[PDB]
DNA sequence: CGCGTACGTGCGTTTAAGCGGTGCTAGAGCTGTCTACGACCAATTGAGCGGCCTCGGCACCGGGATTCTCCAGGGCGGCCGA
DNA sequence: TCGGCCGCCCTGGAGAATCCCGGTGCCGAGGCCGCTCAATTGGTCGTAGACAGCTCTAGCACCGCTTAAACGCACGTACGCGC
């Protein structure tokens, strides 16, 4: 239950960087990117779980993640709204 | 089993047929347009409510929505939307 | 260079040669100049402009089936032309060189006092080598007029021609903008009609003092 | 006899291929495991809709693609074509997320 | 010849002096003229409270100081100690105001 | 009188003072024109919003509350003048 | 690591910001009247939503043209150095 | 005086990838039907706001000193930049 951040693989971060337009990727990128992604997911899942707590539910709906991302100024379309 | 979640889906499709009569739209893109309408709606009604609280008023009229549009839309998009809105309020106030 | 202006007592109709145009702009804008047409000759490779002309423009226009058909004999037979205009709705170089070749047939010789006016249009997405070559061929410098005073899109345009007052006179209006805003297809008319009607009447404004 | 390309050409080819595509680049199940692992430290026995994890993945990949865009601009600005954690830290610092 | 310092020492001295101070660095009256000039292109004959122009100046100087902070980080990142319009454009691009 | 050329009123030493508060050691020459441009576009957005708030308030004097509401709306909340 | 250039420092020059005065008036700001505009209530009904269906637009496998990539060779000086 | 290797320019042809073009399946979007509940209309009050008037605050305008700070010029050396 600790190698789940390693599930964000080196090919997957490379594909993401290719979509971002990156030509060359140093080796120290990948651990840093796993870290930054983990911090972003910490903030988002923290807010979404807070919203789940307020609704007295046990499951996290997609509307909760939409409301969380909307609160954090990154509005997401296509999941209700 | 009786619960109807409201949406703007038929109205987005009607405006699409009134713009592109031969082009359809998927349900994911329909959801994205629905959430865009809900979002922009909440933004304009938000700004209007804020303006009304600022100016010590409790009645949201077309002028509040008008200056909320002039705030929220960037420039020429705001000019076209204020013209289209004032045209529809003119047509509304002098209809059958 | 400044050309002398004939007084408005001599009302002769304008002979126009419009070469490439999707929706026929020049004859309609000349109808809303307030002056009459002498000769308006159009041509198009495709049949779309021919269909638009045979539906809308009531048959007061002499059409040619192909641009590769107009010779020197057709120009000398269909009267001398006062205005020559080339626009568009890698064939842009083809359009320009057909325009310049038909322009050489319509230009008056050394000795004629007939007022001659021409115009060529294309956007700033041209290669700079084609721009400097067209500047060499036409012996005139283009003006980069942007759609930033009346619009916000990144679609600027170079202009070529023999038009009096075309350097920096164009600015932003508020009344024309206001009257042109009232449409749900406001920016589609901005992308097409705003390039068709207002800029062309703005540039061909002082011709009514001539005729 | 075996053919081999230069690095830049396959790199640019992948840049084009993934800027044309729209599919999710992180796999679904390890991202789901990461989401459950991070959630675990907030409340035990949490459940997730499938569309919730899909929304998390859409926003996470879009966030990292905008991040790598800014990171590439930092690299190019520093006369490099290779991104570095220097570039990621500069990007996040200018965006205001260093907290 | 009289005493003359190195560039870095008076530069760092001014960096220290102005990061300690709190007063407005742009002068009041040319900023007021700039505000009236920019306002002029929205409505003729606009009036301004003094505290409104002071609020504009506080926010404008704070915005430009945060801009020069990000610009200095762009310069330092590019192995330079000189800020450039490259650095300003990179800062505004990453911040999202381009 | 139509006010013109007031962007030059943001002088070179004032931009240097702003740079010092930001921690800048060395300043190139195009910084000053670029900075006048960026400050001009910032004041364009902010004064545009404040003028809009004045327009809807049926007034002709831009109050400090209008500029506070405008800066706050753009995600840069200014303390000291209300809100 | 070398070239250079262009920025910072210092001094003299001078432009104007700032402060201190008053006069005036446009306009922010508060008060009274009322009226017209919106909340509140019931009937009704037709537009909008759940369910279904079918079918054609989209996804996908395969083939050929093509289209850029890249390396091999041919000529070409050219550079010496053994 | 010598030709043996060595980087440059051009060009040619393998070669993998990609675009184009049909052919077939498939499944979700377009369309039709019930129905049900909220949109609409008519009517009634209540009070929020439009409007007139008065006031009195401070915002703009002008002028006079006053030095604070901006502008310009030389210069030199330290960092930008190319290799
Ligand atoms: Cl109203
Ligand atoms: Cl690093």
């Amino acid at each position: 239950l600790r190698d789940n951040i390693q599930g964000i693989t080196k090919p997957a971060i490379r594909r993401l960087a290719r979509r971002g337009g990156v030509k060359r990727i140093s080796g120290l990128i990948y651990e840093e990117t796993r870290g930054v992604l983990k911090v972003f997911l910490e903030n988002v899942i923290r807010d979404a779980v807070t919203y789940t707590e307020h609704a007295k539910r046990k499951t996290v709906t997609a509307m909760d993640v939409v409301y969380a991302l909307k609160r954090q100024g990154r509005t997401l379309y296509g999941f209700g709204g | 089993r009786k619960t109807r979640k409201e949406s703007y889906a038929i109205y987005v499709y009607k405006v699409l047929k009134q713009v592109h009569p031969d082009t359809g739209i998927s349900s994911k893109a329909m959801s994205i347009m629905n959430s865009f309408v809900n979002d922009v709606f909440e933004r304009i009604a938000g700004e209007a409510s804020r303006l009304a609280h600022y100016n010590k008023r409790s009645t949201i009229t077309s002028r509040e929505i008008q200056t909320a549009v002039r705030l929220l839309l960037p420039g020429e998009l705001a000019k076209h939307a204020v013209s289209e809105g004032t045209k529809a309020v003119t047509k509304y106030t002098s209809a059958k | 260079k400044l050309y002398p202006a004939i007084p408005a007592a001599r009302r002769r109709p304008i002979r126009v040669l419009s070469l490439f145009d999707g929706i026929a702009t020049g004859y309609l804008v000349l109808k809303e100049l307030g002056i009459k047409v002498g000769k308006y000759v159009a041509s198009e490779v495709c049949e779309e402009s021919i269909a638009v002309g045979t539906v809308k423009h009531e048959g007061n226009i002499k059409y040619v089936n192909d641009v590769r058909n107009i010779t020197k004999k057709n120009i000398e037979e269909w009267g001398p032309f006062d205005l020559v205009i080339g626009g568009s709705p890698e064939g842009t170089g083809r359009l320009f060189f057909e325009f310049y070749h038909l322009l050489n047939y319509s230009r008056p010789k050394e000795g004629d006092d007939r007022p001659f006016f021409w115009m060529f249009e294309n956007v700033v997405a041209m290669k700079v080598g084609d721009k400097r070559d067209i500047s060499r061929f036409l012996e005139c410098n283009p003006v980069m007029i942007d759609a930033i005073k009346v619009s916000a899109a990144h679609r600027a345009r170079y202009f070529w021609g023999n038009l009096p007052g075309m350097n920096r006179i164009f600015g932003f209006p508020v009344h024309y903008t206001d009257v042109s805003n009232m449409g749900r297809g406001a920016r589609q008319k901005l992308l097409g009609r705003s390039w068709s009607v207002p800029v062309i009447r703005h540039l061909f404004a002082p011709l009514k003092d001539y005729f | 006899k075996p053919h081999r390309y230069r690095p830049g050409t396959v790199a640019l080819r992948e840049i084009r291929r993934y800027q044309k595509s729209t599919e999710l680049l992180i796999r679904k199940l390890p991202f789901q495991r990461l989401v459950r692992e991070i959630a675990q430290d907030f409340k035990t026995d949490l459940r997730f809709q499938s569309s919730a994890v899909m929304a998390l993945q859409e926003a996470s990949e879009a966030y990292l693609v905008a991040l790598f865009e800014d990171t590439n601009l930092c690299a190019i600005h520093a006369k490099r074509v290779t991104i570095m954690p220097k570039d990621i830290q500069l990007a996040r610092r200018i965006r205001g997320e260093r907290a």
